[PDB]
C-alpha cells in the first residue's frame, strides 16, 4: 500500500480507480486481472509518469508471477521516449540477469515454460536500443544470433516475430536497404498480430516508409502488392501522402508527364528521394518496357517501339534491356543491326478477373484436342490395348 | 529441421492394412479411419512399411470434439520394437476419401511420438479413385497464397507404390 | 465401487491466478492428487483420465488408467495457456467414457473450473441432458469466479440431477483458508 498510496496521486483523476483496481487485485493475488488492467492503461498515452515509476515499483514485486510477455511489454512501454539508452541497456541486462535467475533452475510445476521466448523479445529489444546507440555492426550481430534463436524453439509461437521483423525493418530503413526493408516490412504486416495495431500515426509512418522504399527499392517492379494490401489503408484517404500514392498508381499505370510533375514539386520534400532520382526515371522506363511488352504482347519488338512508348533515344534503348534482362524482368536478346528486340518468359503479373475468360477457354479448347486424340488413340488400336 | 518429403514409398501392406482395418471396424459411411504408419525415415525418400490399428474417435460435430488415445500409441511402439527395432513411427494415415479439418489439427498430436515431421497418408479405402488411391500430406508452414499470415498447412508429394522382396512375392 | 472416472483440469489464463496458495494450477494438481488416491483407495480397479480444457481446444493427456506416474508426468507438461472450452472438454470426456476397458464401470466425470461458463447456454443444457441420457454423472468443483460460475453450474446440476442414478453434486467452495481436499473430501464426494 505504500509505494501504491506514492503512486495514487502521482497520476490523473481518470487513472486513479485503476489504482484501486491493481491494489484490490494485489489483496488476493488476483494479478493477472491486475496485468490485464496494466496493459488496458500502459498502451494509453496518459502513462507517461506512469511508464516511469508504475512499472518499477509495482511489477519489482509480480515479475515472477504473470506471463513474461506482459512483464517485458510494460518496460517497453517505458522505454517507448527515455533517452536513456545507457541505463536502458542496463535496465534490459538486469530483466535478463532477473529471468535467468528465477528460470535458471529449481523448475518444479508451476507450469512455466523458462520464458525463453521473453529473453529473445530482450534482446531484440537490445538490438533496437544498439540501433539507437548507433551500434549497427553490434546491432546486426545481435540481429543474427536472434534469427539463430528463431531457427530453434520449434517454429516459435508469433509473437517473437512481430519484434524480429520490425527490429530488421528498422535496421534496414537506417541502413537504407530498401529492398530489405520492404521484404522485411511486408513479412511483419503479414506477421502482424490482432493484439495491438500501435499509434495509428506511427503506422502511417511506417506505410509511407515502406511506400517510399518501394519506389527506391531495386529489386522491385510491381507495386500491386503494396497498393491493394490493408497496410494502404492507413494513407487510403490522407491527402499529406497522397502524392506519393498518386506517384505509384502512375508508376503502374506508366504515366509520364503527370510523373514529371509529381517528381519536380515533391523532390524537395525529402532528399534521399532527391538522390535516386535518376533511379526513380530508370524505374519509370522498366515500367513502360514491361507494360508495352505485355499489352502489345509479339514475342518480338523494335527499337523504334520502345523508344517511343519509354521518351527515351533509340540509342538509350539497349541499355535500358540489358537493365531488364539483369534484373530478371525478361530473358530476351538484343539484335541492334536489324532492331528486332525478342523477348522471352516475363516476369508474371497478378491475374485479374478477365483473364480468367480467356484462360478459361483456352483451356477447353487444349482438353477438347486431347479428348479427340485420345478418342482416335483408343479406337485405332483396340486389338492391343490389353 | 529435416526436409525429407520428396519421394514417398508404401510397401502394400500397410495399404492392405488400411483395408482391413476399415472393412474390420464396420465404419458406415463419413466415419474416417485412422492408423499409424510405422517405417524408415530421416533419408530423402520417406518409406512406408508397416501399420496398425488405432482407437480414433470422432463426432460429425465441431472439429475439436475429436478423441483419441494416447497411451496406444507408445503401447504399440513397445511390442513392436520388440518385434523389430528398425520400424519407427513417422505419421499417421487416415481412411480417406480426402483432406478433413481436423487433419492439421491432429497431425500436431503426432509430434511428439514423431521423430521428423509426421506423415499424412490419404487412402481412398472405397475405391472412388482411378490412378493411385495413396497421397502424402506433410504439414509445414509456408506463407499465405493471400499475402497474410504464414500458414503452417499440408503439402502434397509424389507418392509411388513399391514393394520389397517380401511383400512383391 | 467400480467407477471409470475422468478428471477435467483447467488450465486457462484465469486457472493461472492464486486465490489458493500456491495456485489454482497447483491447488487443482492437488485436488486430482486426492481424488485420484480416493478413489484407488474406494477400488483399485477403478480408471481415471486426466483432460485439459485449456491451451486452445482441450487436448487429451492421458486416457483411464490407474497409474499415477503417467498422468503426474503430463501434469508437469501442461502450460498454462488459453481458455477454457468447458463444453468441448466435457464432449471429450463424453466421448472416453464410451471407451472404458471394464464395460462395466459407471461412467464419473469430475470437472475443475476457474473461469466464466462464456458458451451457449441452451448448448449447455443440451449437453447436460445428453450426459444425463448416456448416465454420465458429472461433478464441478468451483473456486475462482463464483459469480458468474454459479449462474450456469447450478443450471447444469439441475438439468442433470439424477435421482436414482448417480447423483451430480455440486461444490462451489469459497476460497477460505483450509486446505482444498479437505474442503472436496466429504461434500461432493460423500
Amino acid at each position: 500500500d505504500t509505494i501504491l498510496s506514492t503512486l495514487r496521486m502521482e497520476a490523473d483523476p481518470s487513472l486513479h480507480p485503476l489504482f484501486e483496481q491493481f491494489e484490490k487485485f494485489y489483496e488476493e493475488k488476483l494479478w493477472f486481472q491486475l496485468s490485464e488492467s496494466l496493459t488496458k492503461f500502459f498502451d494509453d498515452a496518459k502513462s507517461t509518469p506512469l511508464r516511469l515509476r508504475l512499472y518499477d515499483n509495482f511489477v519489482s514485486k509480480f515479475y515472477d508471477k504473470i506471463n513474461q510477455l506482459s512483464v517485458v511489454k510494460y518496460l517497453l512501454a517505458s522505454l517507448k521516449d527515455s533517452k536513456d539508452f545507457d541505463e536502458s541497456l542496463k535496465y534490459l541486462d538486469d530483466l535478463k540477469a532477473q529471468f535467468q535467475e528465477l528460470d535458471s533452475k529449481k523448475q518444479r510445476n508451476n507450469g512455466s515454460k523458462d520464458h525463453g521466448d521473453g529473453i529473445l523479445l530482450i534482446d531484440s529489444e537490445i538490438a533496437r536500443t544498439y540501433l539507437l546507440k548507433n551500434d549497427l555492426v553490434k546491432a546486426r550481430d545481435l540481429l543474427d544470433d536472434l534469427e539463430k534463436t528463431l531457427d530453434k524453439k520449434d517454429s516459435i509461437p508469433l509473437r517473437i516475430t512481430n519484434s524480429f521483423y520490425s527490429t530488421n525493418s528498422q535496421y534496414f530503413k537506417f541502413k537504407n536497404d530498401f529492398n530489405s526493408f520492404y521484404y522485411t516490412s511486408l513479412l511483419y504486416l503479414s506477421t502482424l498480430e490482432p493484439s495491438t495495431s500501435i499509434t495509428l500515426a506511427e503506422r502511417q509512418q511506417l506505410a509511407y516508409d515502406l511506400s517510399i522504399s518501394a519506389l527506391l527499392g531495386d529489386k522491385i517492379y510491381n507495386f500491386g502488392e503494396l497498393l491493394h494490401h490493408p497496410i494502404m489503408e492507413t494513407i487510403v484517404n490522407d491527402s499529406n501522402y497522397d502524392w506519393l500514392f498518386q506517384l505509384l498508381n502512375a508508376l503502374t499505370v506508366g504515366d509520364f508527364d503527370k510523373f514529371d510533375s509529381l517528381i519536380k514539386v515533391q523532390i524537395s520534400k525529402i532528399p534521399i528521394l532527391a538522390q535516386h532520382e535518376s533511379f526513380l526515371r530508370q524505374k519509370i522506363c522498366l515500367m513502360t518496357l514491361i507494360e508495352t511488352v505485355f499489352v502489345k504482347n509479339i514475342r518480338m519488338l523494335s527499337f523504334e517501339d520502345i523508344s517511343k512508348a519509354t521518351h527515351l533515344p533509340k540509342d538509350n534503348v539497349e541499355h535500358l534491356v540489358m537493365r531488364a534482362i539483369s534484373l530478371g524482368l525478361l530473358k530476351g536478346s538484343i539484335d541492334q543491326v536489324n532492331e528486332l528486340v525478342t523477348i522471352s518468359w516475363v516476369q508474371p503479373r497478378i491475374i485479374s478477373g478477365d483473364q480468367i475468360t480467356k484462360m478459361k477457354d483456352r483451356l477447353v479448347e487444349w482438353n477438347d484436342q486431347v479428348e479427340k486424340l485420345g478418342k482416335k488413340m483408343e479406337a485405332r488400336g483396340q486389338s492391343i490395348w490389353v | 529441421m529435416s526436409l525429407q518429403h520428396e519421394k514417398v514409398t508404401i510397401a502394400p501392406l500397410v495399404l492392405l492394412s488400411a483395408l482391413d482395418h476399415y472393412e474390420r471396424t464396420q465404419t458406415k459411411e463419413n466415419k474416417r479411419c485412422v492408423g499409424v504408419i510405422l517405417g524408415d525415415a530421416n533419408s530423402s525418400t520417406i518409406r512406408v512399411t508397416n501399420s496398425f490399428a488405432l482407437p480414433f474417435e470422432e463426432d460429425e460435430k465441431n472439429s475439436d470434439v475429436w478423441f483419441l488415445d494416447h497411451n496406444y500409441i507408445e503401447n504399440m511402439n513397445e511390442m513392436c520394437k520388440k518385434i523389430n527395432a528398425k520400424e519407427k513411427l513417422i505419421g499417421w494415415y487416415h481412411s480417406g476419401p480426402k483432406l478433413r479439418a481436423s487433419d492439421l489439427k491432429i497431425n500436431e498430436l503426432f509430434k511428439k511420438y514423431t521423430q521428423n515431421n509426421p506423415l499424412l497418408l490419404i487412402v481412398d479405402v472405397k475405391q472412388q479413385g482411378v490412378g493411385l488411391p495413396t497421397d502424402a500430406y506433410v504439414a509445414i508452414e509456408q506463407v499465405k497464397d493471400d499475402g497474410t499470415s504464414t500458414e503452417k498447412t499440408f503439402l502434397h508429394l509424389p507418392c509411388t507404390i513399391e514393394a520389397e522382396e517380401a511383400e512383391e512375392i | 465401487v467400480l467407477e471409470a472416472t475422468v478428471l477435467v483440469i483447467d488450465n486457462s489464463e484465469y486457472s493461472r491466478n492464486g486465490d489458493f496458495p500456491r495456485t489454482r494450477f497447483e491447488a487443482q494438481i492437488d485436488s486430482v492428487e486426492f481424488i485420484f488416491q480416493a478413489k484407488r483407495n474406494s477400488n483399485p480397479e477403478n480408471t481415471v483420465g486426466l483432460i485439459s480444457g485449456a491451451g486452445a481446444n482441450p487436448r487429451v493427456l492421458s486416457t483411464f488408467t490407474a497409474e499415477f506416474g503417467k498422468i503426474l508426468a503430463g501434469l508437469h507438461d501442461t502450460q498454462i495457456e488459453g481458455k477454457l472450452h468447458m463444453a468441448t472438454a466435457l464432449q471429450i470426456a463424453q466421448l472416453t467414457l464410451k471407451h472404458r476397458q471394464n464395460k462395466v464401470q459407471h461412467q464419473r466425470i469430475v470437472a475443475f473450473v476457474c473461469s466464466p461458463i462464456s458458451d451457449s447456454r441452451d448448448e449447455l443444457i443440451r449437453l447436460a441432458k445428453t450426459l444425463k441420457k448416456n448416465n454420465v454423472a458429472v461433478d464441478i468443483i468451483n473456486f475462482g469466479e463464483i459469480e458468474q460460475n454459479t449462474e450456469l453450474l447450478d443450471e447444469f446440476i439441475a438439468a442433470v440431477n439424477n435421482p436414482q442414478e448417480e447423483t451430480s453434486h455440486l461444490l462451489t467452495v469459497t476460497p477460505g483458508p483450509r486446505l482444498l481436499y479437505e474442503n472436496i473430501a466429504s461434500s461432493p464426494i460423500i
